[PDB]
RNA sequence: UAAGUCAGAAUCCAUGCUGGAAAGCAAUGUCUAAGUGUGAUGAUAAACGAAAAAAAAUAAAAAUUAAGUUCGAAAGGUAGAGCGGGGAAGAGCGAAAAAGCUUGACCUUAACUGCUAAUCGUAAUUCCAAAUUAUCAUCUACGUAAAUCUUUUGUAGACGACUU
RNA sequence: AUUUUUGGUAAGCAGAACUGGCGAUGAGGGAUGAACCUAACGUUGAGAUAAGGCGCCCAAAUGCACGCUCAUCAGAUACCAC
RNA sequence: GAUCGGGCAGCAAUGCAGAUCAAAAGGAAAACUUCAAACUGGACUGAGGGGCCUAAGGGCGAUUUUGUCAAAAUGGCUUCUA
C-alpha cells in the first residue's frame, strides 16, 4: 500500500519484480490488511494522483449497436500511456526492492499467494 | 494444470430454506459455514458476500453460471446463517458447497 | 490405579466455564457433583466437578474451608505457577497461544522453514 | 461434514445414536462409509433385544410374504435399516441421502488404509452407564442366524496382523528421523522453529 | 429474568427462589394507633408471587383477607457468608395425590435460597410435589449435634477423596465441536 | 438372582428342502474385424489441500484432560538448474469388493538465476484435475465367434418356454 | 365443547340451562382427523411471537443444572383411545 | 475476645494450625435493581418528484460514484426437475 487517493480507491504496488501486481487503483473493500509492514523511504506518491489512471473508451451508440473497438490513435495513445507508467513504476518499485530486500523472506512472502488451508477460521484469525 | 492456485471463499453447505414442518420461506435459505460453529462466529460473516457456481451449457462462452447473495443473519445457535440470494436458490441445490467470500470489509 | 482424588485441597484446572483454562483448590465438597472453588485468578465459586479436571497437585496445607487470603498464600508457597507452569500441559498450552499470534508473513515463513527441515536432513557431515 | 469421505468404525458405537448423526450427515451431503457394524452396542439384555428383533421376524405382508418387508439378519443392514427409519427415504431427496451411505461388516479392503473415524458421543462408554445391560450387534444376528461371525472374527485377526507390520515399520524409521531430527545442522533449524513459537 | 442479588453468576446452577419477609396490616389504618402488624416469611420468585404466598398462608392462619388489609412492605432477606458450607433443617407441608404431608428435609449448600432450591427439585423428582402445594413451616441453619440425616452426616471427613471414575467428554467451548473425530477419548 | 454360573421344551434360529427377474456377486469357454484411432458438444445429490491407516483398553498405567493433531502448501508461465516426485518391461508379493505394494528402463520436477506479468483498467466461477460415460462426425479394418427363424426331438408344452 | 343438569346399568343414547363454537371457516399446534389449543384470512418483504416444540425424519440445544427410574410385558402426558 | 469442628499434636493433663461470630481504630471490593451517556459491525426498505415551511435548528419521508451489457442478452413461452 502506498497512499489512498481522494476518488478513495487504495493506492497499490506489488513490487512488479517480485509480485507481478504492477502499480494499482484497489478498493479498500477487496483487500485483507495484514500486520506486514513494508517502510516505503522512497515515498514518491505526490507524482501520482486519480486523473494519472484514466482510459479512452470506445464510442458505444446506438447506430453501431454498442458495437464498439479502439482506434489507431486510440492504440497509439494506449501504448504511450503504458510505456509512461513502465517508468514512472521503476520509480517507486526501486527503493522499494530495496526496503523489501533487506527483510528476510520479505521477497518470497511478497512473490506468494494467500491460501486458506482446510483447518483455517478467518474468523478468529490474527494478520 | 493440477487445481485451481488459491481459492478465497469459506465452504459453506446449503441446509435448505427456513421453514416450519408445513410451511417454508424459500426467499431464506440456510448455510452452515465451515468450522463455523456458535453464533458469534457466524456473526463474523454478517455482511459477507455468499456464491452458488453450477455448470450447464454454454453461455456466453461460459460452461458456468452463478447465483450470488449475501449472508445475512445467524440462525439458530451453532453456526447456522440464513443467505440471501438474487434468484432464490433452485432447492436441488440443497445437497451441495457454497462460497462465503471475504469481500465486504468496511471501516 | 486411582492415585489422583478430589479432596480437600486439590489443584484443579477449570474447564467449561468463565474461568477455562485457569488453576484452582478446593476447600468443600458440597454434595457429590459440587465442589467449592478458589485461587488467585478467580473468584471464590461453587462448581460442579464435571467441569473441573484433577491436576496431580494435592496441597496438603490446605485446610477445610480456608480463607481465601490464607489459601492464596498457601498456593504462592507451593508454586502452583513454577510446577504446573513445566508441565507438558502448559507447555503446549503456550505453545498454542504462541500459534495464535501470527501473522501472514510468520506463517510462510514457518512453511519455509519447514521445508528446510524436510529437503535438508542429508547434510550427514 | 466437509471432508470428502468419512469412513466411520461402529465399534463400541450405539445404534440409535450412530444412526442419526450419521443420517444428518447424509441429509446435508456427508458421504459416509460405516464399518465393523458387527461391531455396533445395543442399550438392552441381548435376550431383550431377540425378543425385539424377533417380534419385527412377526410382522409380513399377509397374503403374499414375498412383497414387502425382508428381514435382514446380517448388522450391516440392521443398521441400514436403522438409518433409512430416520430419513424421508421415499423422497428423491432422501433417496440420495440414502445412496451416499454405504456400509459393510469387519474392514474391507479399500478400506485398510484410509483412517477410520469415530463419533464421540456414539460410544457405550461414553453414553451408557458402566453397570447397565448391552448387546453387541454381531451377537443379535448371532441369535437370528448370520452365520458370519466366526470368518469375519478370524477376517479381522489377519488384518490386525498386517496393522502390526505398518506400525512396527512406521515406528522404527519414525524414530530415526526424529533422531536425526537433533543432529546438528537441522538442530539448529528445530531452534529457530522453537524460537518461531512451534 | 430478574436476578437477585445473591444468585450465581451461571442462571443454571440455582434456581430463581429468594427468601422474603411480608409485613401488613388491618385495613382500618387508624393513625395514632400501635398497629397490629402481621408479618411472615415467604419463599417466592417474586415480590408479587411473595404477596400471594404472604396472603394465602395468612388467610388459612387469621381471618384476613386482602380488600381487609393493607401491604406494609416486602423485603428480601440475604444469607449472611457465602464462604462457607452448611447444612440446612427445613420442615414441609405438601400435598400428594391422597393427602397432605408434613417433612423435613436437610441440605448441604452455600445458601438457604439453595437449600429451598435443592429442596424444590427434590421434591419435584422424588415426591412429584408441586410448587404451589408446598408450605414451609420453619427452616433452620443446622448446628453440627443437630444434623440428622445420612445423606448429609454422609460428608463430614476431611479424608473426603472422589476419583473421579469417568469422565464424559465435554468440549471447552461451542468452537470445538465436532460431531466426528480421528481418535477415540479416554475416561481418565 | 442382584452381578456371576448348570441343566432345560411339540418353542425360536439354524441344518436339510423348494423358489430365487436380489433391474445381487464369482469362476470359467469362445468372440468383440481396425488402431494405449482422433475431432466437437455433453451429463455425474456434488474437485480446488473437498488432505491423513496402528492395534486394544476405559475401573487401565511408570507416565501423557481433545484431530483443539500432524503432514502438505511459493508464479493455473518460459529458459536453465535439480532437493525431490511419478513410474515401461520383466521378475517379486498381494484376494473379504486383488485395492495394490517392491524393483525398474525412463518420465518429471523445489531452492537458486534471467526473461515474462502491467491496458483482463477500483469485484462479477479463479471454466483448466481425477473417475466415469452420451451424442454427432469422421480415418483405418469389408473380418471373427455364436445365436435365432424356416428343420428336429417328446424326458417338455395352452401359446412362448424347456430337454435334444 | 366447558360448567350445570334429567331418564337411563350404559352408549359416538334421549332430553334441558348460560356462554361459545361447528354448520357458514381457512392458518399453526394436538402425527392423523367438523366443534380442543393459538389464533380470524386483501397482494408482498422484514422482525419479534402465541399454541407447541428444538436426537433424526423436522425449523430450533444430542444446552446447562436437579431429584427419581432397569421392565425375560419399562416409559413417553390435556380434550385422546380406557 | 467468644463459640465450634469433618484438624496435627499429646498416652493423658495440654499446645500448634482452622473455621464461625466479633469490641474501639482503620482499610480495600464484588453481585443485583433502577435510571442515564456513548462506539462498531448486519439484514429489509426507499412510497413521493417541492419550493414551501420554521422552534432558526432544521423539516418536508435516498443521493453520489463507478463497472458491465449486442450475444438469445434480459423478460417470456413449451416441456421437464427439485
Ligand atoms: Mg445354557
Ligand atoms: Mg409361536
Ligand atoms: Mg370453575
Ligand atoms: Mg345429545
Ligand atoms: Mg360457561
Ligand atoms: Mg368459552
Ligand atoms: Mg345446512
Ligand atoms: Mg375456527
Ligand atoms: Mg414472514
Ligand atoms: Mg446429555
Ligand atoms: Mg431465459
Amino acid at each position: 500500500f502506498l497512499k489512498q487517493l481522494k476518488s478513495g480507491l487504495l493506492l497499490v504496488t506489488g513490487p512488479y519484480k517480485v509480485n507481478g501486481v504492477p502499480l494499482k487503483r484497489v478498493n479498500q473493500a477487496y483487500t485483507l490488511s495484514t500486520s506486514t509492514k513494508v517502510d516505503l523511504t522512497g515515498v514518491n506518491t505526490a507524482k501520482f494522483e486519480d486523473d494519472y489512471f484514466g482510459r479512452e473508451k470506445a464510442r458505444k451508440n446506438h447506430k453501431n449497436l454498442f458495437k464498439a473497438e479502439l482506434t489507431e490513435e486510440q492504440k497509439k495513445k494506449e501504448t504511450e500511456r503504458k510505456n509512461a507508467r513502465k517508468q514512472d513504476q521503476q520509480a517507486v518499485d526501486t527503493p522499494l526492492l530495496a526496503a523489501v530486500k533487506k527483510v528476510e523472506f520479505l521477497k518470497n512472502y511478497l512473490a506468494s499467494k494467500f491460501t486458506l488451508n482446510n483447518n483455517d477460521r478467518p474468523h478468529e484469525m490474527k494478520f | 494444470s493440477p487445481v485451481a492456485p488459491t481459492r478465497l471463499w469459506v465452504k459453506a453447505a446449503f441446509t435448505g430454506f427456513r421453514r416450519s414442518k408445513h410451511t417454508q420461506n424459500s426467499n431464506q435459505a440456510l448455510l452452515k459455514l465451515q468450522n463455523v460453529n456458535t453464533k458469534e462466529d457466524v456473526a463474523f460473516y454478517q455482511g459477507k458476500r455468499v456464491v452458488y457456481i453450477y455448470k450447464g451449457q454454454k453461455k456466453n462462452g461460459s460452461n458456468y453460471r452463478t447465483i450470488w447473495g449475501r449472508i445475512g443473519k445467524a440462525h439458530g445457535n451453532n453456526g447456522v446463517a440464513v443467505a440471501r440470494f438474487a434468484h432464490n436458490l433452485p432447492p436441488q441445490a440443497i445437497g451441495s458447497v457454497l462460497r462465503v467470500m471475504l469481500y465486504p470489509n468496511r471501516a | 490405579v486411582f492415585n489422583k482424588f478430589v479432596q480437600v485441597g486439590r489443584v484443579v484446572y477449570i474447564n467449561y466455564g468463565a474461568d477455562k483454562g485457569k488453576l484452582a483448590v478446593i476447600v468443600n465438597i458440597i454434595n457429590q457433583n459440587r465442589i467449592l472453588i478458589d485461587g488467585e485468578h478467580i473468584v471464590r465459586q461453587v462448581i460442579p466437578i464435571r467441569r473441573v479436571h484433577l491436576t496431580k497437585f494435592q496441597i496438603d496445607n490446605v485446610e477445610l474451608n480456608q480463607r481465601t487470603v490464607l489459601l492464596k498464600k498457601k498456593i504462592a508457597k507451593f508454586d502452583l505457577t513454577k510446577k504446573y507452569a513445566e508441565t507438558s500441559f502448559a507447555k503446549k498450552q503456550a505453545i498454542k497461544t504462541k500459534r495464535a499470534n501470527l501473522g501472514d508473513f510468520d506463517r510462510f515463513r514457518v512453511m519455509v522453514l519447514k521445508k528446510k527441515l524436510a529437503r535438508t536432513s542429508a547434510k550427514s557431515k | 461434514m466437509f471432508d470428502k469421505l468419512v469412513v466411520i468404525d461402529a465399534k463400541g458405537h450405539l445404534l440409535g445414536r450412530l444412526a442419526s448423526y450419521v443420517a444428518k450427515e447424509l441429509l446435508s451431503g456427508q458421504r459416509i462409509v460405516v464399518v465393523r457394524t458387527e461391531a455396533i452396542n445395543i442399550s438392552g439384555s441381548l435376550f431383550r433385544n431377540r425378543v425385539k428383533f424377533s417380534e419385527f421376524l412377526n410382522k409380513w405382508m399377509n397374503h403374499n410374504p414375498r412383497r414387502g418387508v425382508q428381514h435382514f439378519r446380517a448388522p450391516s443392514r440392521i443398521f441400514w435399516r436403522a438409518v433409512r427409519g430416520m430419513l424421508p427415504h421415499k423422497t428423491p431427496k432422501g433417496a440420495a441421502a440414502l445412496e451416499r451411505l454405504k456400509i459393510f461388516e469387519g474392514i474391507p479392503t479399500p478400506y485398510d488404509r484410509v483412517k477410520k473415524q469415530v463419533v464421540v458421543d456414539a460410544l457405550k462408554v461414553q453414553r451408557l452407564r458402566n453397570s447397565r445391560p448391552v448387546c453387541k450387534l454381531g451377537d443379535l444376528s448371532a441369535s437370528v442366524g448370520w452365520g458370519k461371525q466366526t470368518l469375519i472374527e478370524k477376517l479381522e485377526e489377519k488384518r490386525r496382523a498386517r496393522a502390526k507390520t505398518y506400525h512396527d515399520k512406521k515406528v522404527k524409521q519414525a524414530d530415526a528421523r526424529k533422531k536425526e531430527l537433533a543432529a546438528p545442522a537441522l538442530k539448529a533449524i528445530k531452534d529457530k522453529l522453537a524460537q518461531f513459537g512451534y | 429474568v430478574r436476578k437477585a442479588a445473591q444468585e450465581p453468576k451461571d442462571d443454571t446452577l440455582q434456581m430463581k427462589v429468594r427468601q422474603y419477609v411480608v409485613s401488613a396490616a388491618r385495613l382500618p389504618i387508624e393513625q395514632g394507633t400501635k398497629p397490629e402488624i402481621l408479618q411472615m416469611r415467604v419463599f417466592a420468585r417474586d415480590e408479587v408471587h411473595a404477596k400471594t404466598k404472604f396472603w394465602y398462608n395468612m388467610r388459612k392462619l387469621n381471618k384476613i383477607k386482602r380488600s381487609q388489609g393493607r401491604i406494609l412492605s416486602v423485603n428480601e432477606i440475604y444469607e449472611k457468608s457465602l464462604n462457607t458450607v452448611k447444612t440446612y433443617g427445613i420442615v414441609l407441608k405438601y400435598q400428594s395425590r391422597t393427602a397432605i404431608h408434613n417433612m423435613y428435609k436437610e441440605y448441604r449448600d452455600v445458601s438457604l435460597n439453595g437449600a429451598v432450591s435443592q429442596l424444590i427439585q427434590d421434591m419435584a423428582g422424588n415426591h412429584r410435589a408441586q410448587p404451589d402445594t408446598i408450605q414451609i413451616i420453619r427452616t433452620a441453619t443446622l448446628e453440627p449435634k443437630d444434623i440428622k440425616r445420612p445423606a448429609t452426616l454422609a460428608m463430614r471427613n476431611a479424608a473426603l477423596k472422589f476419583p473421579i471414575v469417568k469422565t464424559i467428554h465435554r468440549p471447552s467451548e461451542k468452537k470445538y465441536r465436532t460431531v466426528y473425530k480421528a481418535t477415540r477419548p479416554t475416561t481418565f
